[PDB]
């Protein structure tokens, strides 16, 4: 009889009962797996997965996610069971497709980009069906590895990044906010700008982020501005933002695309920026306006 | 539709050498049997899992008191992210792994004021070998007071460079120009390049200004002869290009190399 389709031990409320495909996707993507973990390798399961801020993806060069870690749930709403094993251009914005197929190729293996994914998880935090799909953008970093004809295979951490509009996570004194437009010009900033970098708010409206970047940042400044716009989320890498009387700071902040919500149109950007550094070089002037 | 089926079982056969250990698949019933004694035989694994994440983040797990920051817990990937020992990390406090100027952020983020499983996502400079930059995201339990779980993961004189205004201005300068020229950074901004020019080549990096703009986007070096402090007429072979929003496309400065030749 097909008993054997009820018992089957994947990794147990769940091995139990499983429908169509589900039970086969699962075991075989195990297998391939392991086969790729006894490559890499060489109890507290429970701490690693809720201390990340995103979800574990095992991913080949065909495109199967093969493995998809126990939490993407709580970022995506799509479980393990419903993905493990299905393509990861299924469940990926089509105009991402062909940078995910160039980051799933081959020689430096390190892997940096940013993805748009479905989700089925809504912000008060309850789940939805999948007609209701959003776009939530990942911030995916891994590796590429060769595994055994060789396999290949890429690791990557994928994070969600956090809305400014809404946010559970404690805020330091050392993350202050920006609002910006579209021109790059601050429409708005925080308060403690002036306790962090020394600059008043009011001394920055109108005036783009390009005057205070040091000069050999701009441009990967804008490659980052280039992929918020192009998919409406991004964190940039570590920056120096020059200080009020001479110095720069260091910054790493995570942009936003914010939308009116009346005429569907892009207004604003909203950044959220995390201090890393006191002032560095005070003893040297970058800029006409540190005088 | 039915070959999706099929090709499962061929597939779950190819993934195992006892399924390719016969001379032929076994009844369709029977493969299913035949499979369930191999997933039973041995992906839920501590160990498993902290090479998952250590491959794609490179990071390592560690357990702190909130009280003290001592670490309670350390995993054994500090090793490969930071190059320092268990020794090192187990039996002492995260504060003292941590750059000074970051103890602040540590205790604010490190409180239980406010926020009983809570999240935590901060970043800071861990010692190393020197810091590094390490983003850490984690919880906080109860010790058996209060304890943050966490993962922290690592992450990635010639010439001197100088931005413009389309006049000519220096409104930026690299700290290198005193090597370079002579000048301190401040003597250089709010003037005129053309200021620092021979006489003689005045016209020649004159023309370049104008003509990088109108050849938007693109480099050309024009090579004049640039006043120093110590007022020695250097040559300097300057390459500029224009810098424009990627919104407005509006120019937002021209960016010179100035290399003395
Ligand atoms: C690339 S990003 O992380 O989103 C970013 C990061 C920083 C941005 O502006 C800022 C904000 C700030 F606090 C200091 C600086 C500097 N220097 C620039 C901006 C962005 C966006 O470009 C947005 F348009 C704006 F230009």
């Amino acid at each position: 009889e097909t008993e054997v389709f009820y018992e089957l031990a994947h990794e147990h409320s769940v091995s139990s009962h499983l429908d169509k495909a589900s039970i086969m996707r699962l075991a075989i993507s195990f297998l391939r797996t392991h086969k790729l973990l006894s490559s890499v390798c060489s109890q507290m399961d429970n701490l690693y997965l809720k201390a990340l801020e995103g979800f574990i993806a095992v991913v080949t060069q065909d495109g199967d996610m093969i493995f998809l870690s126990e939490n993407i749930s709580k970022f995506m709403g799509l479980t393990q069971v419903e993905l493990t094993g299905h393509s990861i251009f299924d469940f990926t914005h089509p105009c991402d497709h062909e940078e995910i197929r160039e980051n799933l190729t081959l020689v430096s293996t390190e892997r940096d980009f940013f993805m748009r994914m479905k989700c089925t998880v809504t912000n008060r935090g309850r789940t939805v069906n999948l007609k209701s799909a959003t776009w939530k953008v990942l911030h995916c970093t891994g590796q590429v590895r060769v595994y055994n004809p060789l396999l290949s295979c890429l690791i990557i951490m994928c994070e969600p990044i956090q809305h400014p509009s809404h946010m559970d996570i404690p805020l330091d004194s050392k993350t202050f906010l920006s609002r910006h437009s579209m021109d790059m010009k601050f429409t708005y900033c925080d308060d403690r700008i002036l306790e962090l970098i020394g600059y008043h708010p009011e001394e920055l409206l109108g005036r783009s982020a390009y005057e205070f970047y040091h000069a050999l940042d701009s441009e990967n400044m804008t490659k980052s501005h280039q992929n918020l716009c192009t998919k409406g989320q991004v964190v940039s890498g570590q920056y120096r933002m020059l200080a009020k009387h001479g110095g720069y700071v260091w910054l790493e902040t995570q942009g936003t695309v914010i939308y009116n919500p009346r005429n569907l149109q892009p207004q604003c950007i909203m950044c959220v920026n995390y201090v890393l550094s006191e002032i560095e070089k005070n003893d040297v002037v970058f800029s006409m306006d540190q005088t | 539709r039915r070959n999706k089926m099929t090709a499962y079982i061929t597939e779950l056969s190819d993934m195992v050498p006892t399924c390719s250990a016969l001379a032929r698949k076994p009844d369709k019933l029977t493969i299913l049997r035949m499979a369930v004694s191999h997933m039973k035989s041995l992906f839920l694994t501590d160990q498993e899992l902290k090479h998952l994440i250590l491959e794609a983040a490179d990071g390592f797990l560690f357990i702190v008191s909130c009280e003290t920051g001592r670490v309670v817990y350390v995993s054994d990937s500090v090793t490969p992210v930071l190059n320092q020992p268990q020794s090192e990390w187990f039996g002492s406090t995260l504060y003292d792994q941590v750059h000074p100027d970051d103890v602040d952020k540590l205790r604010e983020q490190l409180s239980t004021s406010e926020n009983m499983g809570s999240r935590r996502s901060f970043i800071c400079r861990m010692r190393c070998g020197h810091f590094v930059v390490v983003h850490c995201t984690g919880y906080i339990k109860a010790w058996p007071k209060f304890c943050l779980v966490a993962i922290g993961r690592l992450q990635v004189p010639t010439e001197f460079i100088s931005r413009h205004n389309i006049e000519g201005i220096f409104t930026f300068v690299d700290h290198r120009c005193v090597a370079t020229v002579g000048y301190q950074p401040q003597e250089l901004l709010g003037k005129n390049i053309v200021e620092f020019c021979h006489p003689e080549d005045q016209q020649l990096l004159r023309d370049s200004f104008q003509q990088v703009v109108k050849l938007k986007g693109q480099v050309l070096s024009v090579m004049f002869r640039f006043r120093s402090k110590t007022r020695e007429w250097l040559w300097m072979r300057t390459s500029s290009f224009t810098f424009q929003n990627p919104y407005s496309d509006e120019i937002e400065y021209i960016i010179c190399t100035n290399t003395n030749v």
